[PDB]
RNA sequence: CCCCGCGGACGCUACGCCGCGACGAGUAGGAGGGCCGCUGCGGUGAGCCUUGAAGCCUAGGGCGCGGGCCCGGGUGGAGC
RNA sequence: GAGUGGACGGGAGCGGCGG
RNA sequence: CCCGUCGCCGCGCUCUCCCCCCUC
């Protein structure tokens, strides 16, 4: 009936310039642009959705083509609204640019 | 990074006799006991002693 | 027998628990009397320099004795006198700290290795702080928390220090023991100073971190524990 | 124990014991040293042996 | 000596076996089957043995006498208890316990005579 | 034995009391209590019956055991801590108070506005949009699954039934007592069936919810409608 | 179904992958079999960053979870029913297996008495 | 003088087991350990094997930091 | 098993439970 | 012997008697 969640973009992993470390994934929120903003999603469960060609197990309905990659997040990066995540497996690297959902799931309001 | 040396950290010593004559192994097991559970240092030096090699036990003369 | 050998197991129990009691009850009262030493020290000062300039003189206070030193830089390409003077102040790692009565012996060794430490005057805040959190004993070579008192009586109660507060009054205020007491203690493991440094290359007075900072080192303190 | 001497019966081709008794050698109290034994046997092996080349 | 003989058998044994990290002796009367100066059923002047009985119903208790050491024929006294479970550790134990004949076996031989006794019933498709 | 009193020491930080041990020892009057100085049946007698039988049998109660294992596991050390979860203390943000209007975020209500009523034995809200508003009946919810809206209905001097407890609310089921292998299947009883005593709760406690809720106006039509993200507004500037 | 083992502990792995010789990708007369590289300019020895890696003691596995298998037993291999009975006091921490040498007629035997003395074995249909 | 209970986990290959603290770069070079590996001999495994040895192949299952090893499947046909 | 001392063997006493 | 909810440390109540306020 609605969006409920937050949209925001794998922009990318912790790094230096020339080390990256994969456990954690940088991620933009959209509409949070300061560090100070970014205090309502810490500690938020995000999602990494996408489609796959076998069927899988769906909580609560029928198997489809739909998996989940579960994390959440963990800190505020920089001064510029990113944020720190960590997922349970390391994010895959052809999902740098696309959607993670943030869920308002564990919610402090 | 410590600013120390590790090349004196292993102290060379006998910790158990070089021999495997049983019947030294099994006294070295008797006094390894008494140097332990007693507080006399006559028995440690006793120990360290059946550790010893043989130019380190040189024989007594009966004079 | 076997009500006589209860009757002396209990009795024996009893005996070590109103020891234990008049020990507590010492600590607690030595640490009291503590406090109502420390306040005095800290009044006096005040006090002191109030009278001065209602005569319109200055009151000098008594240059410190006591120095927390903290060393800054690695141990990469250290000169050898430099070297041999951190060995000697037991900072043989980077961010490790050490308490050091202050005399012209000692300072003229602080002055060697001025590049490579950043020191200063602790205040009693940071003497609690640092004996509480990273306070560790050298208990026969060994580096060993200071969770109980009786670590601390073991090895130092024959200089009459008993409990962390006799550590922390040994240190504060030097006292005939710090020599025992500081060298108990083993060197402090400060961890990197939280908001950076603001540069490790060059001495304090001009913008950096290394040499004397008189009661700046406090600030120092809280960054880094 | 090593003073001690057992006195070892004898038996009969029977397999019965013959009532004889034969007081146990000392050689048999003599000090056990594997290491004596293995040294000896490992020397006096190579005693047979056919040279190759 | 008991000693004495661990020191000969202690590495050089025909029932020992290393193997996978592990080490085990196979001698008829080590409890735990393991190579340990404790458990070793030769070198002691008494030792305890549980064995299943031949018939494939009960134990064998089997315990070495005082007096012939150096006789191996004679030197061993077995016994087979045959009643339930319950009973059965009941007897092994009075038999370690009462005896004060080698006490520190008696879980040993407790838990080999039930795990002797668990073989034994029927096993579960 | 004496009638217990009060803790007579005020607490006015956890672990710590208004009163030293000196000042304690005279609100307990410890200067007039000095003192000085100065079981379970293992086996039962039971007769046995029968001639020449013996008179009695002394059984007894908790007999060894008849088997043992190969190995066993042996016991923790204690811990000091570490309450069962009965026992945890249970919290609630100040933002949720008797009558607060809630969001719920998971399930199959998810984004609908319930009442919230209180909360339970286990920490769980119980909530009641009502039923006839957003299809959501008397219901348990977690406080970290919900979002607390700032409007709010009076529910002073409503009674909330006492038999609404944690133990009502659990799930009941019953599958497999007497089937073991799988072959015919299991598939009845599936659907969960409303009690009519659930009816009967759900229709008391409506009839003094909703006179509240049409009180203020469109009450009714907010709670009806369902909370959504428009891809303009983001939660961290909502006010709620 | 299986017998269970007495404790089954989260095993911990710090490297799961193989520590694969230097250059044996490039060369079939390289096998993978690990070889320390000493070359005055290897730069796998020297610990250059993105290269192959080199096995060190920092790698090895928890002592309380050393050599045991995923079902949280430690195998031991036997050779007939002699030796099955070692393990009847280690039911519950040690498993049996089988030898490869073993024939058919003759490793019925051992899985029939393995089962009797509630012995887990990792291949109990093998030789069928 | 324990006894309504007759009972009470594991352990200690002492070359074993347990605890605490500090430490860990490395060419040439030295030392130790190797239940790493090859071949043959003395012992030992009442060892294995034509109901299938060696060898070889294998998108099979695993163990070990590693050297390597064990097991399943196939081929093979006499020793390991 | 029970140890930062216990044992006997008589002096004269207390503290508490058995008129 | 259903089971070491145990040590150090910090506290509460009872083996004293009165009251006071909610609540059965
Ligand atoms: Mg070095
Ligand atoms: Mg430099
Ligand atoms: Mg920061
Ligand atoms: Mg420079
Ligand atoms: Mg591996
Ligand atoms: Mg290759
Ligand atoms: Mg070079
Ligand atoms: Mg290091
Ligand atoms: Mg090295």
């Amino acid at each position: 009936s609605g969006r409920l969640w937050s949209k925001a973009i794998f922009a990318g992993y912790k790094r230096g310039l020339r080390n990256q470390r994969e456990h954690t994934a940088l991620l933009k929120i959209e509409g949070v642009y300061a560090r100070d903003e970014t205090e309502f999603y810490l500690g938020k469960r995000c999602a990494y959705v996408y489609k796959a060609k076998n069927n899988t197990v769906t909580p609560g309905g029928k198997p489809n083509k739909t998996r989940v990659i579960w994390g959440k997040v963990t800190r505020a990066h920089g001064n510029s609204g990113m944020v720190r995540a960590k997922f349970r497996s390391n994010l895959p690297a052809k999902a740098i640019g696309h959607r993670i959902r943030v869920m308002l799931y564990p919610s402090r309001i | 990074g410590v600013d120390i040396r590790h090349n004196k950290d292993r102290k060379v010593r006998r910790k158990e006799p070089k021999s495997q004559d049983i019947y030294l192994r099994l006294l070295v097991k008797l006094y390894r006991f008494l140097a332990r559970r007693t507080n006399s240092t006559f028995n440690q030096v006793v120990l360290k002693r059946l550790f010893m090699s043989r130019t380190n036990r040189p024989p007594l003369s009966l004079s | 027998n076997f009500a006589e050998l209860k009757i002396k197991r209990l009795r024996k129990k009893f005996a070590q628990k109103m020891l234990r009691k008049a020990r507590r009850k010492l600590i607690y009262e030595k640490a009291k009397h503590y406090h109502k030493e420390y306040r005095q020290m800290y009044r006096t000062e005040i006090r002191m320099a109030r009278m001065a300039r209602k005569a319109g003189n200055f009151y000098v206070p008594a240059e410190p004795k006591l120095a927390f030193v903290i060393r800054i830089r690695g141990i990469n390409g250290v000169s050898p006198k430099v070297r041999k003077v951190l060995q000697l102040l037991r900072l043989r790692q980077i961010f490790n700290g050490t308490f050091v009565k202050l005399n012209k012996a000692s300072i003229n060794m602080l002055r060697i290795v001025e590049p490579y430490i950043a020191w200063g005057y602790p205040n009693l805040k940071s003497v609690n702080e640092l004996i509480y959190k990273r306070g560790y004993g050298k208990i026969n070579k060994k580096r060993i928390a200071l969770t109980d008192n009786a670590l601390i009586a073991r090895s130092l109660g024959k200089y009459g220090i008993i409990c962390m507060e006799d550590l922390i009054h040994e240190i504060y205020t030097v006292g005939k023991r710090f020599k025992e007491a500081n060298n108990f203690l083993w060197p402090f493991k400060l961890s990197s100073p939280r908001g950076g440094m603001k540069k490790k290359t060059t001495h304090f007075v001009e913008g950096g971190d290394a040499g004397n900072r008189e009661d700046q080192i406090n600030r120092l303190i809280r960054r880094m524990n | 124990m090593a003073c001690a001497r057992p006195l070892i019966s004898v038996y009969s081709e029977k397999g019965e014991s013959s009532g004889k008794n034969v007081t146990l050698p000392a050689v048999f109290k003599a000090p056990i040293r594997p290491d004596i034994v293995n040294f000896v046997h490992t020397n006096l092996r190579k005693n047979n042996r056919q040279p190759y080349a | 000596s008991a000693h004495l003989q661990w020191m000969v058998v202690r590495n050089c044994s025909s029932f020992l076996i290393k193997r996978n990290k592990q080490t085990y002796s196979t001698e008829p009367n080590n409890l735990k089957a393991r190579n340990s100066f404790r458990y070793n059923g030769l070198i002691h002047r008494k030792t305890v043995g549980v064995e299943p009985a031949a018939d494939g119903k009960g134990v064998v208790v089997v315990i070495k006498r005082r007096s012939g050491q150096r006789k191996p024929a004679t030197s061993y006294v077995r016994t087979t208890i045959n009643k339930n479970a319950r009973a059965t550790l009941s007897s092994i134990r009075h038999m370690i316990r009462k005896n004060k004949y080698r006490p520190d076996l008696r879980m040993a031989a407790i838990r080999r005579a039930s795990a002797i006794l668990r073989s034994q019933k029927p096993v579960m498709v | 034995k004496g009638k217990p009193h009060c803790s007579r020491n005020p607490v006015l930080v956890r672990g710590i009391g208004r009163y030293s041990r000196s000042a304690m020892y005279s609100r307990k009057a410890m200067y007039k209590r000095k003192y000085s100085a100065a079981k379970v049946l293992a086996t039962v007698t039971k007769p046995v019956g029968g001639d020449k039988n013996g008179g009695t049998r002394v059984v007894k109660l908790r007999k060894m055991p008849r088997y043992y294992p190969t190995e066993d596991v042996p016991r923790k050390l204690l811990s000091h801590g570490k309450k069962p979860f009965s026992q945890h203390v249970r919290k609630l943000r100040a933002s949720i108070t008797p009558g607060t209007i809630l969001i719920i975020l998971t399930g199959r209500h998810r984004g609908k506005r319930v009442v919230f009523l209180k909360q339970l034995a286990s920490g769980l809200l119980l909530v009641t949009g009502p039923l006839v508003l957003n299809r959501v009946p008397l219901r348990r919810t977690h406080q970290k699954f919900v979002i607390a809206t700032s409007t709010k209905i009076d529910i002073s001097n409503v009674k909330i039934p006492k038999h609404l407890t944690d133990a009502y609310f659990k799930k009941k089921k019953l599958r497999k007592p007497r089937h073991q292998e799988g072959e015919i299947f299991d598939t009845e009883k599936e659907k969960y069936e409303i009690t009519e005593q659930r009816k009967i709760d759900q229709k008391a406690v409506d009839s003094q919810i909703l006179p509240k809720i049409k009180a203020i106006p469109q009450l009714q039509g907010y709670l009806r409608s369902v909370f959504a993200l428009t891809n303009g507004i983001y939660p961290h500037k909502l006010v709620f | 179904a299986a017998l269970r083992p007495l404790v089954k502990p989260k095993i911990v792995k710090k490297r799961t992958k193989k520590f694969i010789r230097h250059q044996s990708d490039r060369y079939v007369k390289i096998k993978r079999n690990w070889r320390k590289p000493r070359g005055i300019d290897n730069r796998v020895r020297r610990r250059f960053k993105g290269q192959i890696l080199m096995p060190n003691i920092g790698y090895g596995s928890n002592k309380k979870t050393k050599h045991m298998l995923p079902s949280g037993f430690r195998k031991f291999l036997v050779h007939n029913v002699k030796e099955l009975e070692v393990l009847l006091m280690c039911n519950k921490s040690y498993c049996a297996e089988i030898a490869h040498n073993v024939s058919s007629k003759n490793r019925k035997a051992i899985v029939e008495r393995a089962a009797q003395l509630a012995i887990r074995v990792t291949n109990p249909n093998a030789r069928l």
